[PDB]
Formats: C-alpha cells, structure tokens, sequence
C-alpha cells in the first residue's frame, strides 16, 4: 500500500497488510484458527490458570491501548499518543488471574458468563525468526452478569505466537488498539 | 422539591437522603449550584505546555476548549460556535492558532476571538460585530502548581482559598517535591453511578479498603496489603482524616509512599520517597516532609479526586443522576527517572484505569448505591456518615482543618456533604458564605 | 395531573384514558398508590422451605430479600444496606444465616438485624446503635396456601380479605386439591409494555384468545383449540367472569383442566383432574369440585396473574410506563406424580415462558397498546371495556362476587379498573374504603 | 416555562434561544402547537393511486393510515384500534378494503368505519354503537398537485393559503412541468438531531454548502461544484431567498437544474430542463419558466423539505428533542423517460439517502448543534440568524413574499422562526393570526 | 483442567474441554463448519420445514436453559437450578415450526429478518459411539422486525450430530445454557 | 426447497440454497474465506484505494437495498418494493472513495475506527460461467468515532467474484438486502 495515495492508512497498518499478502499457507491459517478457538474456549469457561499454562508464554507482552483523539492533520502536538489499558508481563497476568480466582472477589458472585466470537484469522511466519508466528484475528466478546448487565467488546488483535514448553505454541505478544475511546462497558476487565 | 428548605443533609453532615444519588431534578439543580459555581479540574501545564496547545475538557455537562495563549497564560472557552451552535472542536488534544467551524466556516482564535467569517465583506458588509461574537469564556482559570482549574462563576473565591485547609496537606507533594506532571492521555469509562459516589469514596473512605479491595490487596502484594479481608486493622496513629470549609478533604495514611503499586515497584518507590523526604526535613520540617511521602486519598470538591503516591488522578464527569464518565490520569514527580515515570503511569492504569483491577472492585458498590437512590422505598432513607463524630477537632497546633486523628472514619464525608448542602440551598457565593459562617463548629459538635 | 379529580377510569369502569398505559408521572404515582399500598407476590413455601432459605423479589421497583426464619415464619426486607445504601444480595436464591455487605462489610442476620460491624469496638466504640439499624422491613407478609405475598402498608386488609370474592374460586385448586407447589426458577424477560396490559389481559380477556392465539390454538391441539381464528364461539354456559372489591378477578372456563397444554399431556391431565374431582364432590360439593378442574384466568390485583390447570404463574414487575419485567413460574399439584410435574413445568414454559409460543402471540398487542398511550392524539382517547355491561350480578346464590354469567366479556376489566381508580385517587386505605363503599352497585348498573 | 411570555425567538427572527433544539418540555409543547396545528406531509397520489391503496405515515409522533377511497378521495385515520388501542396496521404500504385488529379482531373499513366485530350478536347484542366507533380521523386532508398533506386542526387555513407566497415559486415545477411523481419507498434513518436543525438548513442555508459539503462538491463534480471549500462565492444575481407568513420558505439558485447530481447525469438533465423551459416561456413567462429549472431548497413548514431539480424530498419526523427519523423520497417529473426517472431516483439516494454522501456531511453539524441545546451553559445562549437583515423586501413586482435578493443569507431562517414563535405562544389559529398581522413588516425592519 | 485449582471452572465445562483437546481431526472441523453454516442458512431464510427435514434427527433433544443466579459459595440450597426455555423433542419442534408457518401468526407480517453468525467451531467424534459427532459452536443471532425492533442473541451451543436417513448428518442434541438471565430481547422465540 | 410447503421462503432465497447444496468444494470455501478476510482487512484499515485496486472489478454492481414492509399476504399492491441505499458502478464507488479521502471531509477527523467480522462463508462456481464464483457471507461491522459513537451493522452478502487483471479474483457483484428497515446507526455510510 502507498500511504501517500491511500491517505487514511497508517504506516503500521500498511506494514501488517504486507505480512499476510505474500506467502499464504493454508495449513497455517487452520492451525492458527484451532489455536485461537481453543484459547477462547479456555477463557470463556474462566479456566484462567489453564489459559496461562497452555496459551501464554513466559516472555509475553499483553497490551491493549487507548489512543487519544487527535486531528487528522495534526503535525505539531507530540505528547504521549496513547495510554495502556493493559501492558502486562506474565507475572502481571498472573496477578490478574489470582484476582479473578480469589474467593473474596465479590463481583464474581454470581458467576459471570462469557462468550467469545473469533473471526478473520490470518497467519504468517516471521521472515527473520522462522519460529515466530504472526496471527491476526478479530474478537467480539460478550459478558453477561447480574440479571441484566450485558457488555459487548469489539477488537482486532495483532498476535505473535511461538513454540514453548513441550512444543506447544504460546502467545508472546498481543497488541490491541481498542477502537472505542470512551468505554461504555463499565470497565475493560476482560481478556481480549 | 424546594432546595432552600429541604434537608438533604442533616446537621453536622451526619446523614444524607438516599435520593441525592438518584434524583434527576436534583442533578439538574446541581448543574447550577455545584458545577456552575465551583472550581473544576481542566488540565495540567504538562499537557498544554506550548503556545497553541489545547485540550478539551468537561465542566459539568458542558465542554470547553482549554488553550495555551501566546503570553503563556491559559484561557478556556465553551466548545460551541457563536453562529448556530455547532461543536467547534471534535478532538481531545492538539496544537492550533485557532478553530474553524465545520458548519459555515467561522474561524475563532486560540484567544476565543471571532477572527474570520467566510465572505464577510460580500455577505455581512460592515454589519457583523465580531468583537461581540467571541467564544463564551470561562470566567476564572487558575493554577495550583501546574494543575489547572476553571470556574464559570466570577464570584468564586481564588482557587488557593477554595482549597482551604486541604492545601497545606497537598503542598509537600504538589509544591515541595519540585512539582508534579500529569501523564496523559487519560483512560475514559462510563459507570452507572452518581458522581458523588466515587467522590465521597475518595474523599474519606478508608473503611471500605480491606473489604471491598480484599482480592486486590491479596493478589497485588502492595504495602497496604495487611488489610485484605479485614484481617488486620491499621495500628493507632496510622493516619488521620481532614476536611475543609469549601468541601475538599482527604485521608492521610502515614508513610504509604508505594500506595497501591504491586511489589514490583515497592522497593524502588520506598527508596525514592524516603530519599526526598530526608532532603525535605531541612526545608519544610519533619511533619510536612513525612506528609509528602504519605498516601493521601483526596477529593477536591466537587468531582476531582486523587491518590497521591499511588499517583491516581480522577475526574468524575457528571452525565445524569446514575451516569458518570470517569477520566483517569497518572501523576508523577518531575524529577523521577523517566523509566520510573513510565512504569508508574502503567501501574496507575493497571490498578485504577479502565481495566484497573482495584477500581473494578468498586463498581457494584458505587453503581448499586447510586441506583438504589431511585427506588421508591429508599428515596427518603438515610445514608449514614457518623463514624468518628464527636471526636473531630479544629485548629490543631500541628494538623489544620477539621481533623479526625484516626486512620478510618467519616470526618471527610461530613465536611463534603456540609459544603454540598450549603451550595444546594444557596443562590450564590454570598449565600454559601452566610450558610458556612459556623462550618467547623457544626462539624465538631458533641 | 391532579389525581384526586382526574377521571382516568369512567363510572362503572366502562372506559379508561389511554394515557394510563404511557404516562410516566402516573407511573410514579402508581408506585405510591398501587405498589406501596397493595399486596404483591413474593414467593412460595416450596422455594424457601428450610430455615435460612431466601430469595430476592421485586415489590414494585423495590427489591426485597425474603427469608425463612428459624421459627418457620417468613420475613422480608429491603435489599439495601443501612450504612451507605449498597445492594446487599446479588443472587436470586440461596441459604444463609445472614448477609454481609460487600462495601464496608456490615453483617445483617436473616432476621434483618444488624449483627456485626467490622472493627466496631475500635471504630464506633459503644456509640453505634445497632438495634436501630436493622434492614427496612416489609410491614406485612402473609400466606395464601403457601403463596407468600408482601405489603409495605401496615394498614392493608389481611390478604384473605383482600382477595375478597376471588378467594372462593381459588380455594378448590389452592386448598382442596391438597395444595400446590411453585416450580422455579422462573423465566425472566423484559417486554416493552405497561404492567397493566398483561394484568388486564389475564384478569378478564377471553375475547382475545381465538384471534390473538389462532396460530397457537391451531398448532398445539390443546383443548381450547376449537377457538382458533374465531372459528367457533364457546357454547352457552361454557364459563363465567367475576370480579371483587379490591380488584382481583378471573374468568372461569368450565372443565378445561388440560388448559393450553398440547395433545401430549391432554389425556393424562384430563384423567388426573377428573379423578380428583370425583373425590372432591363429597368434600366441597359438585360445583366447587368442578371449579377445581376448571381453567381460571386470574389476576390478583395489581400485578400477579395465573392460569390454573394450565399452571402458568406470572408477575408483571413494573420498570417504567412502557417497560415490564415478566417472571414466569409453573404451578403443580403436590400429589401429582413427579414425572408429570416435570413435564407440566416444561409445558408451562413451552407455551408461556421466555420462548412461550402462546405468550409470543401477545407481544405486539401489549407493547403497541401500551406505547400508543404516549402518542399525542391518543393520550385523551378512551379504551373501551363495556362488553357485558348491564348484565352483571352481585350476591348470586351459587357464584360470589360481581359475576357475568357468560364465558366472554369485560366484567373483570371493570372491577380491576374500578379498584385501580379508587386507589389512584386516594391517599390511604381509609380513603380507598370510602371510595369503594358502593363498589358492586357501581359495577352492576343498568 | 411560560410559552405565552418566554422570548424563544427575538424580534424579526434575528436570534433563537439554543434550548429550542434540546428542551424536552418544549418538544412536548411543539406536539400541541406545531404538529397538531399545522399541515404535515403524508404521501403522494403516485404511491396510493388505486382504490384500497394505503400507506402509513407519521404526523408528529402519531401514526396514521392514509387510504385511497372508492370515490377517488383520500382519508387518513389514527393507526389505533378503537377497542383497546392496539396498533392496527404493521406494514408501510399495501392494498386492502379494510384493516382487522390482531388483538380481538375488530374490522375497520378503508373509510375508517367499524364494520365488523367478532360474534357481535352473541356478545354485544344490539348494544354496541359501531357508528360512534370509527377510527379517529385526521380532520383535514388536501392535495398540492398530487402531494398529500394532513392537519389535525379543523381550523387551519386551506393548504394553498398556508403555502402563502411559497406556492408561486413551487408551481412551475409542481404544476406547470406537467406534474411530479414521488418515487418510493423512502429511505428511513434516525439521526440524533432536533427536527428543526435539518428543517432550518433546507429552508434557508446556502451559506453552509461550500464548507460543509466541500468534500462532496469536490468528489462528485456536480454543477454547484465551484463552491467546494469556499473556493468561490456565487456571482451576484446567482439567486434569491424567500419566506412567507405561515413559515414556509426557500432559496432559489438560478438555472441549477442538475442540482447535486454527479457529472454522469448533468448533460442529460441540463438538456431536459432547458427544453421544457423553452416550451414554458410561452405559457407562464420567462421568469417563471426559469424558476422551473432553478434549484429550490425549500421547507414547507414545519418539517417537510425538498431540493427541486436535485429531486430530494424529506420528512423530518420528530421523536424527541434530540431524535429525528429522516424519510427520504425522490421526486421526478412525470414526462421524463422511465430510464431517466430510475437513474435520478438512485442518484437522489446516492447523495441524500441513508448512505447519501452529501447528507452525511451534515450529520455532525445537525447532531451537535441540537445536543448542545441541552448543555447548561448554552441553553440561554443565542443562535444567530441576522445575515442579510435590513435588506429584505416585501411586495416586489417580480418575486413575491419577504425576499432577500441575494443567493446566500438568512432571510428564510427569520421567516421560519417568526412563524414558529407565533405558534408556540398561541393557543389556536386565531391567536396565530393575531400574532402575525404585521409579519412582513417585522421581517423587513431596518 | 484441575477444577480444584481453576476455581471458577465447572466440572461440566472441564469435561467438554477434554473432548476437543485430544484427537484433532482437521477434516472433521471443516465438515462441521459446512454442516452448521448450511443449517444457519436454512434458518435465516426461514426454511423451517427444510431445517427439520435436513438438519434435525427424529430422536432430537433441543434444549435451552436459564440458570438461576446463585452464590459462588452456595452449598446448601438444592432446589431446581434451571428452567427450560426450550426442551423439545421432534414433535415439539414441529409444533413450533407449524406455529411459525401459520398464516394467522400475525407477528410474522411483515416478514421478519434473521441473520446468524456461527463461529468457534470445534468437532470431535465420540469415543464410545463412533457414529456420534460432538460439535461446539458459538452463535450471534440478529432478528429485525417492524422498522425499528432489533434483538441480538449470543450463545454457545453443545451439539451432538449423527448420520440418519440417506447418510445425512442430523442434530440429535443441542444444549445451550443461555448467558443472560433476564432477557432483553422481548422473548427467546428464535432457534439458536 | 418447496416454497409452497415452506411458506415463509422466497423464491430468490430458495434458489440461493440450491447453489451451495450441490458441488461442495472445500478448497473453494477456503479460497473464498481468504479473499473475504483480506478484503475486510483493507476496508478496516481504510485502505479504500487498495480495496478498489485489489478487490473490485471494473464491471462491478455494488448494491444494498431497503425493502418496504408489506403484508405477508399482499398480492395487489405492485409499486417499487425497494430503494437503493447503494447501487454503484466502479466510477460511483470511486467517487465515494475520493469523498472518504478528501482532506476536507470534516467527519473523518478524528480518524474513524472500523472492525469487521466475516462469517458463514459459502462458495460455488457458476454452472454456466465456469469463471464466475458465487460467494455468500455474513458481516458484522463495528464503526466507532468521536469518543462515544458506536454503530453496529449486520448483513448477509450475495457476491459474484471473477478473475480480472493479473488473475486476481475481484468483486463483480455484491447484493445486500439490509435487514433493518429504519436505520439506527445515523447513516449507512460504510462499505458492507
Ligand atoms: Cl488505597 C486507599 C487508601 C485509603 C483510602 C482510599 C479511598 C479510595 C480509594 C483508595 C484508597
Ligand atoms: Cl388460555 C386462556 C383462556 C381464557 C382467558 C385467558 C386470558 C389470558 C391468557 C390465556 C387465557
Ligand atoms: Cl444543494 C443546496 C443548495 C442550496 C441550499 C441547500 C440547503 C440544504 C441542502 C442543500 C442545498
Ligand atoms: S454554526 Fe459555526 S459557522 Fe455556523
Ligand atoms: S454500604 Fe454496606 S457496609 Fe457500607
Ligand atoms: S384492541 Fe383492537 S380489537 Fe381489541
Ligand atoms: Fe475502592
Ligand atoms: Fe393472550
Ligand atoms: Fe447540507
């Protein structure tokens, strides 16, 4: 993509297009689909420890940002463009998991209900690290609790996955640029 | 409802009618007597440091543009075109010499002046009086050590006087530390609570911490962690509470410089705060140097809250009686290493931001307490804030304000709601002053 | 609107202003004069049989905890903490000796008493008067053969007297059958209708069945199926209608013991009901034994409805003028075989539950009739309920109440709305009684 | 708010209080004084040409059924059953001899009469007076060259008189062209704007076009394209503005027969309009023949707008103060080739329909201007409409009405809001007339 | 999954994880995807008779439950945990289909519009019945009617499918535990 | 499908069922999935020029209709059943793309955020034109802008795709019958 011509496209987004448009490996797309479907199943049933053990690499960066609204023509204002809703290493994810599982987490009774919908899966091996797998996918996440509270989240996920212990592919990076600037879901206390 | 006569807050701030968290007519009345009258947080110098830099902010339900002028001052204006009322600015921050309306193209300067009108000569000739068509300006804009507040009411006390006895407690961290920076952009989330629910919680609620935040205390291993599940009460002399004439107040938890930050930041922070404290002893005295590195949970009346040391900075932006838009920034000390500033900012959001696991513990408490204020059998019920009543003092030789010399109590609720009731029942600042001429006596009764 | 003077329901209940289904000010007024004054369904013995068992229920827009006491009685309390008003219980049912608030940890007993306060000695000392801080208790809680109702108004008539002439019709099934059980949990769905729309429909609307439910009648092959598409009118003597002083009423469709249940349950039910009827002849007489196995469509004023024999049990929980939360339980006879109870419960939900195909036929009718009450040209229009007027009787030797001796009519609408208007225009029970001293005369005019 | 006394629109229509776009009490008041009093667009002959053809339409927040009678006339009725108020018709268009209610099966004729009641003889006997139970009929239904308008108020002026001086401008296209057809079905979209925002924009806002629609002008290459980004001002004599006693008004852009249509339709349209103009010169004179092929942006008070030649036809259906349901049809000249009609209709929707790229340019302008009317600091602020004031004329020898002899100005805003204020402050048509006895003098002051 | 460690996980949910984590058959996942996409197409166009004929086995149990909200720590209260929004055999499904198709079903005029989104498909053969196919999938179901009524449903489906007449795979069990306790969709009159 | 028996089914819908129920080609379904996922990626990052160049054929008809609500039993009223929300040739799509990219499109600052979810993909070659590929798919489209504006669109897409320049498969027809009659999304200014 020529971003001088396609005026609305960011350099970052153009780079990610390039990644999937070349060596298409159908088998890889299917492996990636299985991997993400299984991850979502573990999360949906709130098997957070199993998620960490089976899906999350020790070197993970799990990051969800919220970008400040700026003018399309802005060229002078240079201050921090985004904040981190999440920017977690493995230990920080573990803290969040223990918080979910704590019997004095009053908000988790009655038990929450999660349903995740994973679509638009794309996969490509890294060019330089032949053991690094880039996976892109979109998620709709439905959270229901307490009779009539319903929150629906929507996001694109830029992932890197790598073979870890026992040869199991695990998440080493997730990046989400959350599309809604002001959340209308009470909080973002869900694992996208 | 007759707001001159209706007792919404009982004598000494001992209780409040539950309807205050739910009644939409009262919410509309608060727009006039609370939000249009009092000082509201806008931004920090650090977010608009250069000429032309601007941000948008809410003041009550109104939106304003807050702009750094060429002379180094800051002016704020309604984000509303003077022609046919279109919203002028649709972004949150930027740098510009002015703002052009997307409807008919009127151009306003960063100074609010109407500078250009398309085809003015051919259309209006000389008949448009542009001098009288500047953006509606916020009457008062003042700074407290870089933190910029606005007030629509020209009659308000200066910001420093408005902070009253709270200023003394804030100064060690806000001034004597060498200054703070606000790290943006903020997180923004809507909760289904009245703005007063989180405001009252931050101003004076240490009681809730061990129980509400049991899971976060147990999971994060922060320094206040001994409190998890009410397993332990803070020792005597662990802290105090204070409140002030114009409603601002806070809790002080002695020495708690690492605040809510998980064990990963505790040693670094406790080292940094202790080192600066040692330098400050010589400058401002032992007590005030200790306050600098003590955890302050504060509300600057009406709807700006913070946790110093933890570095959490909040605006509870009102939407309706059961809807509030929560803005969350991080505050850092300017002379901290940049890498520490970055980690501290992430940790503020990790704990109290949009996916803040501590802040999440508070959701149901704030939302249901607010929503219950609409329920028929609860409207005329009494919310209690009597803990510690009869043991508060005023005029203490060491700690100013109305002060409860204990870590956990409801002193700061009482002062917050005393000021709230005096405003709701008053038509202007002069009437508030008359209604507040015995404010500390009322709070220290029995 | 002046509710003392405004004629919302015309003389003899012949018509009602359409605005009653849409006006939010009137909805707010109903919270006071209908829901805070009258008996409202809570639960059944079968759902809280053991000490410590509790459920939550709505009473109007308020939520209550309904708890089985150690002495075998039932008490109900506002689901609102006495400290700062947080919702105490977040589940629908359970068993506990008490309830602890998730905000500051106050602990209330199943008897509503404030039993514990964290760190009470250190914080409050001896100054907290816990005896005065019990949960706000529902003043009146009474049982009709296991069905538990509550009333916030201490001045209400006893539940049995409140049921008035309706009790006689309910007793064969509720009492003489050996007793009913409520099968939970209920289905719960929000519809965009006023609570009065389904309440009026169940109290007295046999006219709608053949047309509204044409498709369900034709598809399910239940015993009322001859009615599909108005293909046939019920024969003379097929049924009757009744109403009562305090607003409760019902239709009676003779012998219709299998009700709305599809052909898969018809032979089994018709056998079971007929067998019990034969035993009941000797105990309560032929007429009342026949009533036992006759289909009753009833509303217990204001917002509890049922279809006996079909086994449908409804609460129309009010949310606002055009929003109602529908709770649907199944009622079964205790001495039915367990497998029959299970199939009957599923069939109740199949027909009238959240995916009830019969109940679905009613959605547009109730929702649009309610929403039209907000439309400008319809607010002051008259909803008609004159069918059968001038042919009702009172004091009949065989059937008590105001009675229309025909299967299809609007007798029970008239009694429902007569009571509704008497409440809306009254400030208390004494005034309702004064406004109702000629209730049956008004209904039997012409 | 006292609508007799409150100055919502200043003298000569020079300004309006911003609250008019946001205040819900005023919205409710408009239902009475604007929508229940004035002429509202229903349908076109072309959409209900045959006996039995009907459509549903909104009149204010009410819904009506508009039906072609056997005698060739059109009658309109509330879409509300006379029994218990259910919505009778759930579709948008069709052909039928009557309408049966899905609740209890009452059957109404296309003439609104109650024709049948299920089992009437057995249930009501002779006691139901069906003659008095016809659907509530719209009092006035009149046609302007096939365009059908309704009015609930029997006292309204005839539609032709109500159009006042605007009729003269519309006639060349509506009458002398041989007649128009409305191409349905319309697009339907909800916007978060007050109905007055798009109404005022279409009645008189040429100023916004070059700036608001910069991107659409630049991208589509239509004939008004020289305006993109305010790159060029229309030459002198490019057009005029007009307004009238009862509030209708329009802009005239000379010769702009291809309007907003992209270059793909420009040559064909400019040929067609020019050819008909040459024929019309001999019939109606050069000026009026030129008006025929000139672009008119018009609002027929209160909430019907159009762009002639572009062929856009709009209804701004009110929902609440910040919600409007936008209906968009295409108008075509009957004697255009069918293939041209089809392409013109698609082009109308392409530019101004639900995905109309021009209409999209207006969204934020209308929505934010409306929503700002709720904001506390803006409610009492003044929206300006003074452009061109002091240069309008009345009684001109060539162009009737209050006329601004310039293409861009606010003449038509002033007339629209003068009529609006006279209605809001009046209880009936007689009072409006009294309040309007010097209407043109007020508008041409200075 | 160890549900003593993963405290939020139900025994039932842990059993279903186990089913798909073992013999992964890629071809089976794709067969299951086709089967469910075709079923959803038939339902979306309201071909309810075709759905019964082509997709639904004679021995079907079609079940959607609503679970009462109970405390996470509850151990004493033992009464019926759930009610059946649906619990249908083939004849009961047929009744519902005839109700939909009846020309006096006034609610179906004007014609409703359905759009279904099926994601997260997993498939595994039963261990003991080699002719029984377990299929898990999530659905978003959008129903639009009467101008401005829009209802969106979200659910996970636990299915069993088996080869029936002509060798065509048909649904013999569907189980849905509906995630929202109080419905905000007017009713649940849709086939999930 | 027999539409005399399946009373709710339109002749058009029955014809489209027939198309996918016969020669199932698994490889084709996967090619179609890739094609649609890549198209959605280009649209989501607002690479509208790239979308035209890579995804849209010169002979395209891009059509979204809104159908007037009529009685199920209606047989007499014969006037235009639908209007065209979109009915675009390539040049008309280009106009819309230039409108999106214009620096004076004030509504595009701050930059919009799009997330698309493509599901239920079916593919079949045309019987008579062996170079014409029929693709059916459903889309959820999430558009977020200006802090708190969120609009979600739902639709089924009937596409025809054909190999064009360089052998790249491109859209030659898209047809959507939009399921909601009155839009509650401010506008339909999104490419479904
Ligand atoms: Cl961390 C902390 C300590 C004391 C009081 C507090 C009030 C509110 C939020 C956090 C607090
Ligand atoms: Cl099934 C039945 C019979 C008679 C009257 C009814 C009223 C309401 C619902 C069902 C009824
Ligand atoms: Cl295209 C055009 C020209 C002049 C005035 C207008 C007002 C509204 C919409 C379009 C207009
Ligand atoms: S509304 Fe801003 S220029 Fe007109
Ligand atoms: S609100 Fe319940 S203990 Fe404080
Ligand atoms: S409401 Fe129309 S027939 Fe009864
Ligand atoms: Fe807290
Ligand atoms: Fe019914
Ligand atoms: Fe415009």
């Amino acid at each position: 993509i020529n971003i001088q011509e396609d005026k609305l496209v960011s350099a970052h987004d153009a780079e990610e297009i390039l990644r999937f448009f070349n060596c298409h490996d159908s088998a890889l797309q299917q492996e990636a689909t299985t991997l993400l479907t299984q991850e979502a199943h573990l999360l949906d049933i709130q098997a957070y420890r199993a998620w960490l053990e089976h899906c999350v690499g020790s070197e993970v960066q799990y990051q969800v940002i919220s970008r400040e609204l700026r003018a399309a023509s802005e060229r002078r204002y240079k201050l921090n463009e985004a904040m981190n809703v999440y920017n977690e290493n493995f230990q920080q994810l573990k803290v969040r998991v223990e918080h979910q599982l704590d019997p004095q987490n009053w908000g988790n009774s009655p038990k929450l209900r999660f349903t995740r919908f994973i679509t638009n899966v794309q996969a490509a091996m890294d060019v330089n690290d032949k053991e690094l797998l880039h996976i892109r996918s979109n998620v709709i996440l439905h959270r229901a609790r307490r009779g009539n509270q319903v929150d629906v989240f929507y996001a694109a996920r830029e992932d890197k996955w790598k073979r870890g212990e026992g040869g199991v592919r695990k998440l080493v990076q997730r990046f989400v640029d959350y599309p809604e600037r002001i959340l209308q879901t009470h909080n973002l206390m869900v694992f996208l | 409802m007759n707001y001159n006569n209706k007792i919404l807050v009982s004598e000494s701030g001992l209780s409040q009618k539950h309807l205050i968290h739910g009644d939409e007519e009262l919410f509309q009345h608060e727009l006039k007597t609370i939000f249009a009258r009092n000082w509201l947080f806008l931004t920090h110098d650090s977010l608009i440091p250069a000429p032309g830099d601007y941000v948008t902010a809410k003041m009550g339900i109104d939106e304003v543009i807050v702009s750094r002028q060429n002379d180094g001052s800051i002016r704020a204006f309604l984000n509303v075109c003077r022609h046919r009322g279109k919203t002028l600015v649709s972004v949150e921050a930027g740098n510009a010499k002015g703002f052009v309306c997307s409807y008919h193209g009127w151009g306003f300067g960063s100074n609010g002046e109407l500078q250009s009108v398309p085809f003015e000569k051919d259309l209006y000739g000389e008949s448009l009086n542009k001098k009288c068509l500047g953006l509606k300006e916020v009457a008062r804009v003042e700074s407290f050590h870089g933190f910029i507040y606005g007030c629509f009411d020209q009659e308000a006390p200066p910001l420093m006087d408005y902070l009253g006895d709270a200023a003394w407690y804030l100064e060690p961290m806000f001034k004597h530390s060498g200054g703070l920076e606000l790290v943006g952009p903020p997180g923004k989330v809507v909760i289904k609570a009245n703005w007063k629910a989180p405001a009252e919680n931050f101003v004076g609620d240490a009681y809730h911490v061990g129980w509400t935040h049991a899971s976060s205390l147990r999971s994060g291993e922060s320094i206040f962690s001994s409190l998890a599940g009410n397993a332990a009460l803070p020792p005597e002399g662990a802290g105090l509470q204070m409140t002030s004439k114009y409603g601002s107040g806070m809790g002080v938890l002695w020495d708690g410089y690492s605040g809510v930050h998980s064990a990963d930041l505790v040693p670094e922070l406790m080292a940094f705060g202790g080192a600066k404290q040692e330098r400050l002893n010589k400058e401002i005295g032992d007590v005030r140097a200790r306050i600098y590195r003590s955890h302050l949970n504060c509300t600057v009346f009406p709807n700006n809250s913070m946790l110093t040391c933890s570095g959490v900075f909040k605006v509870w932006n009102p939407i309706d009686a059961n809807t509030t838009e929560v803005w969350t920034y991080a505050i850092v000390e300017k002379d901290m290493p940049e890498d520490l500033k970055r980690r501290l900012a992430d940790s503020v959001q990790r704990t109290f931001g949009p996916a803040g696991f501590w802040e999440s513990d508070d959701n149901d408490n704030m939302e249901t307490a607010s929503q219950n204020g609409k329920k028929y059998q609860s409207r005329d019920s009494d919310l209690l804030s009597n803990l510690g009543f009869g043991e508060d003092v005023y005029g203490d030789a060491v700690y100013p304000g109305v002060v409860g010399k204990s870590a956990i109590g409801e002193t700061s609720y009482r002062g917050f709601y005393r000021a709230y009731q005096a405003h709701v029942s008053s038509s202007n600042w002069a009437e508030f002053e008359h209604a507040s001429s015995t404010w500390h006596t009322e709070l220290t009764k029995t």
